[PDB]
RNA sequence: UGGCGCCCGAACAGGGACUUGA
């Protein structure tokens, strides 16, 4: 009693069905397999084909014995299917439901008939062989999930059409049915759905066996009115390995979406340049406190709320230093739908404003995925500071909607390069050259007063030579300088106004730039006899060229 | 009889992933897709079709009704041979010389003819669901899809007979449809041109179906002019001219650089000598002339670069090879209220491509100066064109940004 | 046995900046 339409399945073009000899199994395995096949055949989902069909697929039973058929060759030969539900719904995007069930559909893929022209391709043999074939979707097959999902969607369509209030979600085989009605009528509606599915052959557990809330789904603990992640337990040990810190980082990342203020930047940094899993990397001083603070965050229960379409969506971003941003997406105060963190320094040179914009992009992209609308942000950056940034920036940055929240860690531009030359300052023509093979470079500057300087550099690339030359200009000078660097890379490094950088040399450069009250960074093409640049290359290139 | 359609050899159906959409866009899409299915334009499909195409909903200019567009760029590339060689639309070279050109919309006429059964599976698209709480509704096109470059190629057979009475009654009117639109150009008065367009529109409604190209002028590079030439000003001028030498072979900076021999402060007003005055005059004369040796190559796809000059001013260059700008312009801001940059970039992209379609008949490959996530999320909101060009995201070098 | 999220590494392709030799 399964009147379900069979989805046509066609083999890939130019390839024929699997032809693999079934490796002999032990006597116990053979007896278990034949017993399982005999009963399954009785159910009507298995039939005998004899030697007429040449295709075959090996089988093996894994300990009762659970039969497993490896469709490796068939999965790589069947036409690609479109698994529409590639992702999963975040709990924050759901809505408060008064009552919900799970309705775990028994024999999910074993109740949907298989295409009549394709059953001969899923053939398999049982050693004495007794060849069989699947008349329904077999477990482990590539097309079994997509076809079953479509079959259930079509089965639920007549019921969902007549029950608009009831919300039904199918992940793999469980049907999370939310009604928002009274428990007395909700149970009756569930019974109606259970009988409707039974009409199509699908079986569901009795009301006495229905799982009670909260429902453990994909790492979450979903109560009818609130959601939370599964209990996160951080190992308490001293000898921390790469694999163990991997577990710690992944678990903290999972908890980050609800628990606020979780930092994983230091722990992730501990994974740089490490390959073997047995490397006993001791927790650094900068990361031990961070781990203890996270343990303090995770030592209490934090329960999120569900989306309310009749309320405004807010996303208050916060800054905790070291290029780490935390956002609490909430609709009502202290009722965060879902917290998060954006610890990702895109590129080696970025500032707070650019990082904040990237965090905004991340929040907008996920909010649209989860809620389909961009939240009303509450950023800490001043309105004028943002205007000063995006108007004098080369990208098309734009923040949709946001007010100003006066949190202690405000976002600001630490320094701004002068737009015009400085009258009365001292010009610094800075350049550097690095030897091609010896890796020895030089950096120097020349000024109007005649000041000269050249510092030998070792194991420094050419780019670092230009950066060092600028650093020297920022060091041996006053509060007003007109640096003339003939390297476009240096301009890219400085004109972007990075608040912090991965490299220490740039960090020193920006540290000196902040001190300067007025700094101007000009540019002249190299090898053109322009001003003091030729007199600088004549100094910084003596033993290099 | 449906015209057979086959993809390019060795190419398989478009398996693109749908970009997430806002609640308003998803609701509108379902509202209009259900009506399309009711009318037979599209039909539902099962899970046996692995081909998907992105779908976005937009509000057409001077309209409030949602207009679905399908990102058929990947399919257009797959069917490139078919719509570029098997069936093609000749480009009238006189369209770009017309006083007034109006971009009509004849895309609704493609639904009047069926699509080849063996090709419908490649036009499938998915409508995303909010939060993925329910599987996205999957459809396929039973008729010539809008936005697919093969649709105008197949429909040109009926289009020629549709426009024949008008093309014969008004031989001075040049008509050229690229993807879904219908560029009508004429050397008539604006009021009379609109009257003619109204007559053409009636000619299209019976069968069941603004631009000023003469106002387009290149934006030549102009050097700054001032009486006090400080060392920094000359340093910037020399650098700009040195970069311009790649575009203009005749640019020379030997005399200008001769003035900067010694080490001098950036705020020193060094006076230009007679030889340098002549050198600057020659550079000015060269920079106010079209680039020599540059010609359009139909076999090479156009490339468009966009720069953000700031204060709402955007400069763009269309070229096929580096330093071979076929057309340089400046997109003065039209909307944005000094607060939106993505909206202005989208408007610039639409204007640039519309110019390319009118001139060369193809959409240039864009190099947008914008973050991938910012554009991918907000380009669909301000988009109002039935067509989509190819774009890539790159970082604009500071030197070439000075125009 | 496969898929998915994140990190590290390598081989890849093009785009940009720069150095040296011819
Ligand atoms: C795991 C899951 C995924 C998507 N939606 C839901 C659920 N499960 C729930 O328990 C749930 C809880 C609260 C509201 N909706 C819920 N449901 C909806 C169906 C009623
Ligand atoms: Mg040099």
């Amino acid at each position: 009693i399964s009147p379900i339409e069979t989805v046509p399945v066609k083999l890939k073009p130019g390839m024929d069905g699997p032809k693999v000899k079934q490796w002999p199994l032990t006597e116990e395995k053979i007896k278990a397999l034949v017993e399982i096949c005999t009963e399954m055949e009785k159910e009507g989902k298995i039939s005998k084909i004899g030697p007429e069909n040449p295709y075959n697929t090996p089988v093996f039973a894994i300990k009762k014995w659970r039969k497993l058929v490896d469709f490796r060759e068939l999965n790589k030969r069947t036409q690609d299917f479109w698994e529409v539900q590639l992702g999963i719904p975040h709990p924050a995007g759901l809505k408060k439901k008064k009552s919900v069930t799970v309705l775990d559909v028994g024999d999910a893929y074993f109740s949907v008939p298989l295409d009549e022209d394709f059953r001969k391709y899923t053939a398999f043999t049982i050693p004495s062989g007794i060849r069989y074939q699947y008349n329904v979707l077999p477990q482990g097959w590539k097309g079994s999930p997509a076809i079953f999902q479509s079959s259930m969607t079509k089965i639920l369509e007549p019921f969902k059409k007549q029950n608009p209030d009831i919300v039904i979600y199918q992940y793999m085989d469980d049907l999370y049915v939310g009604s928002d009605l009274e428990i007395g009528q909700h149970r009756t509606k569930i019974e109606e759905l259970r009988q409707h599915l039974l009409r199509w052959g699908l079986t569901t557990p009795d009301k006495k066996h229905q799982k009670e809330p909260p429902f453990l789904w994909m790492g979450y603990e979903l109560h009818p009115d609130k959601w939370t992640v599964q209990p996160i337990v951080l190992p308490e040990k001293d000898s921390w390995t790469v694999n163990d810190i991997c577990k710690l980082v992944g678990k903290l990342n999972w908890a980050s979406q609800i628990y606020p203020g979780i930092k994983v930047r230091q722990l992730s940094k501990l994974l740089r340049g490490t390959k073997a899993l047995t490397e006993v990397i001791p927790l650094t001083e900068e990361a031990e406190l961070e781990l203890a603070e996270n343990r303090e965050i995770l030592k209490e229960p934090v329960h999120g709320v569900y989306y309310d379409p009749s309320k405004d969506l807010i996303a208050e971003i916060q800054k905790q230093g070291q290029g780490q941003w935390t956002y609490q997406i909430y609709q009502e105060p202290f009722k965060n739908l879902k917290t998060g963190k954006y610890a990702r320094m895109r590129g080696a040179h970025t500032n707070d404003v650019k990082q904040l914009t990237e965090a905004v992009q991340k929040i907008t992209t996920e909010s649209i995925v989860i809620w389909g609308k961009t939240p009303k942000f509450k950023l800490p950056i001043q309105k004028e500071t943002w205007e000063t940034w995006w108007t004098e920036y080369w990208q098309a940055t734009w923040i949709p909607e946001w007010e100003f929240v006066n949190t202690p860690p405000l976002v600001k531009l630490w320094y701004q390069l002068e737009k015009e030359p400085i009258v009365g300052a001292e010009t610094f023509y800075v350049d550097g050259a690095a030897n091609r093979e010896t890796k020895l470079g030089k950096a120097g500057y020349v000024t109007n007063k005649g000041r000269q300087k050249v510092v030998p550099l070792t194991n420094t690339t050419n780019q670092k030579t230009q950066l060092q030359a600028i650093y020297l200009a920022l060091q041996d000078s006053g509060l007003e300088v007109n640096i003339v660097t003939d390297s476009q890379y240096a301009l890219g490094i400085i004109q972007a106004q990075p608040d912090k950088s991965e490299s220490e040399l740039v960090n020193q450069i920006i540290e000196q730039l902040i001190k300067k009250e007025k700094v101007y960074l000009a540019w002249v093409p190299a090898h053109k006899g322009i001003g003091g640049n030729e007199q600088v290359d004549k100094l910084v290139s003596a033993g290099i060229r | 009889e449906t015209v057979p359609v086959k993809l390019k050899p060795g190419m398989d159906g478009p398996k693109v992933k749908q970009w997430p959409l806002t609640e308003e866009k998803i609701k509108a899409l379902v509202e209009i897709c259900t009506e399309m299915e009711k009318e037979g334009k599209i039909s539902k499909i099962g899970p046996e079709n692995p081909y998907n195409t992105p779908v976005f909903a937009i509000k057409k200019k001077d309209s409030t009704k949602w207009r679905k567009l399908v990102d058929f760029r990947e399919l257009n590339k797959r069917t490139q041979d078919f719509w570029e060689v098997q069936l093609g639309i000749p480009h009238p070279a006189g369209l770009k010389k017309k006083k007034s050109v109006t971009v009509l919309d004849v895309g609704d006429a493609y639904f009047s003819v069926p699509l080849d059964e063996d090709f419908r599976k490649y036009t499938a698209f998915t409508i995303p669901s909010i939060n993925n709480e329910t599987p996205g509704i999957r459809y396929q096109y039973n008729v010539l899809p809008q936005g697919w470059k093969g649709s105008p190629a197949i429909f040109q057979s009926s289009m020629t007979k549709i426009l024949e009475p008008f093309k014969k009654q008004n031989p001075d009117i040049v008509i050229y449809q690229y993807m879904d639109d219908l560029y009508v150009g004429s050397d008539l008065e604006i009021g009379q041109h609109r009257t003619k367009i109204e007559e053409l529109r009636q000619h299209l409604l019976r069968w069941g179906l603004e631009l000023h190209p003469d106002k387009w002028t290149v934006q030549p590079i102009v050097l700054p002019e001032k009486d006090s030439w400080t060392v920094n000003d000359i340093q910037k001028l020399v650098g700009k001219l040195n970069w311009a030498s790649q575009i203009y072979p005749g640019i020379k900076v030997r005399q200008l650089s001769k003035l900067l021999r010694g080490t001098k402060a950036l705020t020193e007003v060094i006076p230009l000598t007679e030889e340098a005055e002549l050198e600057l005059a020659e550079n000015r004369e060269i920079l106010k002339e079209p680039v020599h040796g540059v010609y359009y190559d139909p076999s090479k796809d156009l490339i468009a670069e966009i720069q953000k000059q700031g204060q709402g001013q955007w400069t763009y260059q269309i070229y096929q090879e580096p330093f071979k700008n076929l057309k340089t312009g400046k997109y003065a801001r039209m909307r944005g209220a000094h607060t939106n940059d993505v909206k202005q970039l989208t408007e610039a992209v639409q204007k640039i491509t519309t110019e390319s379609i009118v001139i060369w008949g193809k959409t240039p490959k864009f190099k947008l100066p914008i973050q991938k996530e910012t554009w991918e999320t907000w380009w669909t909101e301000y988009w109002q064109a039935t067509w989509i060009p190819e774009w890539e995201f790159v970082n604009t070098p500071p030197l070439v940004k000075l125009w």
